[PDB]
């Protein structure tokens, strides 16, 4: 077959979806046909608003036409609002394999079963993730710094010149 | 005299312990023991960084 | 089990055939229903096998359970990533990926979707 | 100083800047004009590696040792020559160079202290 | 058809939190309202020379297009986004492909979207560096006490 192909994906790019946090979603469409993938339609109804608040982005968007060997990206940014377990299923997808051709429907990765954290929990594993070093720092400020700072107090009033 | 020989002894040896014993197990771990399991790697380092420093200050004397 | 002839699969890897050591790889395994039968997906596996030895099991990567449903027509996409380890950087294995399904009927299908020698270089 | 406080700043030093050099070694070689920046290194590693093995030398024989020009001055030459081979070939005539020069002033400095006194 | 006189108001979305996020996302939605009444067409943004298609919305007029780049390379500042219609972006692609000035084609509209920078801590944290503080301090702190010993 010759006609359009596309190779839909849905991934999230949070390693832990924290509650009242943003959460991203992104959607890869990759045309790996020879001809256009034309008049394309993504849909995603499986977010119902009763658990996810939608910062930025539509889960349901158009495409004009998918050039061969090309790929396009769409991201949606919800609001996990309650921390369990959510099923993230497949979005729906239906584009034209060629002109006046047939809709082929099609059903893109589903990442499944995933858990969501309370915000206390996200500070004890990862808060200081590149801020570790700066933390260490201010842990080890009474151990250095106070003690050489308290000390330099000290020389300067006895050090003087003579 | 005492007093502040005491205290300028006990407020910079704390620091200048403190520093060789931080910044001995920043350069050990992550560069001599690089290749080391996490765990061998914190054995191995806190034993040696306290050991060492330890046989430092009697050296010193 | 054999892939069943009205089945259809494409590959793509999200980042090239680049399969840098210690690094994420993702590819995109397709699914075509070409039969007038509801196939259902069971699982993807990945594993490393011997060059000489293509028996062999070298490395087994978990196996994702999909469980998803492709009606007559319909096209399902099915991802898995993994983790190549260190020491495998600088020499060459088989990656064999092989997709199953099985119809209503319960005949079983297994496709070899991809069956080849990819060598991990070491970053 | 005490010599023994002075024996292990001068071993600090030319540690520090052995440690700096291999770090930065890609980056050295990169242009000529860092290579000549790796001469003044390793000449001060030098430099600090021969006031460091005189220290030793003091406390394990006595205070007042005498450094030779063999094996002690040859050896602490060598080992600052054999890290500026590491980052490059250039600097071996640079990095030697630097250390001659402050080689003979430092040796200016040693006979007014010492002899003089 | 091109849309004649666009009138858009821009809102964009931009990661600030790098502790969860893996890769930055910038997000950019326009609702676009054409003179001509104009609805559901082909619309193609130009960022920093990539060429990334506009997704539309089942709404009439509302107009989208994101992208990601990773933390190391969302470096802080403003980026701006060039729209263009079918008929430009088709201009648009021969310039490219001959290696023209892309910016003759004048675009339908640009959008700016700031990046305040997304939040790694202060740059301290390179294991490198850590020792290298570690280690300036430490010389320091010695050579202070030789000044006591001696």
């Amino acid at each position: 077959e010759e006609g359009a192909r596309l190779l839909a994906s849905k991934s999230l790019l949070n390693r832990y979806a924290v509650e009242g946090r943003d959460l991203t979603l992104q959607y890869n469409i990759y045309n790996v046909g020879s001809s256009a993938a034309l008049d394309v339609e993504l849909s995603d109804d499986s977010f119902p608003p009763e658990d996810f608040g939608i910062v930025s982005g539509m889960l349901n968007v158009k495409w004009d036409r998918i050039a061969p060997a090309s790929n396009v990206s769409h991201t949606v940014v919800l609001r996990p609002l309650k921390a369990g377990y959510f099923n993230f299923t497949s979005a729906t997808i239906t584009y034209l394999a060629q002109e006046d051709g047939p809709v082929v429907i099609g059903s893109t990765s589903a990442p499944g079963q995933g858990g969501i954290l309370a915000q206390r929990e996200f500070d004890r594993r990862f808060s200081p993730h590149f801020l570790d070093w700066a933390a260490f720092g201010v842990m080890t400020l009474p151990s250095i710094g106070i003690p050489l700072l308290l000390w330099y107090s000290s020389k300067r009033k006895y050090d003087t010149p003579k | 005299k005492n007093e502040v020989a005491d205290y300028e002894a006990t407020t910079f040896s704390i620091f200048y312990n403190n520093t060789l014993f931080l910044v001995v197990v920043i350069v050990a771990s992550f560069f001599i023991l690089k290749n080391f399991n996490p765990t061998v790697n914190y054995i191995l380092s806190i034993s040696a960084s306290s050991g060492l420093i330890a046989l430092l200050s009697t050296g010193s004397k | 089990p054999e892939a069943s002839p009205s089945a259809d699969t494409t590959i793509l890897f999200v980042k090239g055939e680049d399969f840098p050591a210690n690094n994420i790889v993702k590819f995109l395994v397709g699914f075509t229903n070409k039969g007038t039968e509801d196939f259902i997906v069971e699982s993807l596996d990945a594993s490393f096998r011997y060059p000489q030895d293509y028996q062999f099991y070298i490395q087994n990567f978990t196996a994702l359970p999909l469980n998803t449903v492709v009606p007559p027509q319909r096209q399902a996409t099915f991802e898995y990533s993994f983790i190549p380890a260190e020491p495998m950087g600088g020499r060459p294995f088989g990656l064999v990926i092989n997709l199953n399904y099985k119809d209503l009927n319960g005949n079983v299908f297994q496709d070899a979707v991809f069956n080849q020698t990819v060598t991990v270089i070491e970053r | 100083v005490g010599t023994g406080t002075s024996l292990a700043l001068s071993s600090l030093l030319s540690l520090l800047l052995f440690a700096g050099m291999q770090m930065y070694s890609r980056q050295l070689a990169s242009t000529e004009w860092l290579t000549i920046q790796g001469g003044l290194l390793g000449s001060g590693l030098f430099v600090f590696s021969l006031t460091a093995f005189n220290n030793l030398e003091n406390l394990v024989f006595g205070k007042g040792f005498q450094a030779k020009i063999f094996p002690e001055i040859l050896l602490c030459l060598l080992l600052a020559l054999f890290a500026s081979g590491l980052i490059h070939r250039v600097c071996v005539t640079t990095c030697f160079i630097f250390s001659m020069v402050g080689l003979y002033y430092i040796n200016k400095i040693s006979s007014t202290l010492y002899q003089a006194a | 058809e091109a849309c004649l006189e666009p009138q858009i108001t821009p809102s964009y979305y931009t990661t600030s939190d790098a502790v969860i996020s893996t890769e930055t996302v910038f997000i950019v939605e326009i609702s676009l309202t054409c003179k001509n009444r104009v609805q559901n067409m082909a619309l193609y943004a130009d960022v920093g020379g990539k060429q990334f298609p506009v997704t539309r919305g089942q709404d009439v007029g509302r107009y989208q297009v994101s992208w990601s780049l990773d933390h190391k390379s969302a470096h802080a500042g403003t980026y701006e986004v060039r729209f263009f219609d079918e008929e430009s972006y088709s201009l648009l692609r021969k310039a490219q492909r001959n290696n023209e000035d892309i910016s003759i084609i004048p675009p339908l509209f640009t959008v700016s979207v700031d990046h305040r920078g997304t939040w790694n801590g202060p740059w301290v944290s390179t294991e490198v560096l850590a020792a290298a503080i570690g280690l300036v301090i430490y010389y320091l702190a010695f050579s202070a006490k030789s000044h006591i010993q001696a």
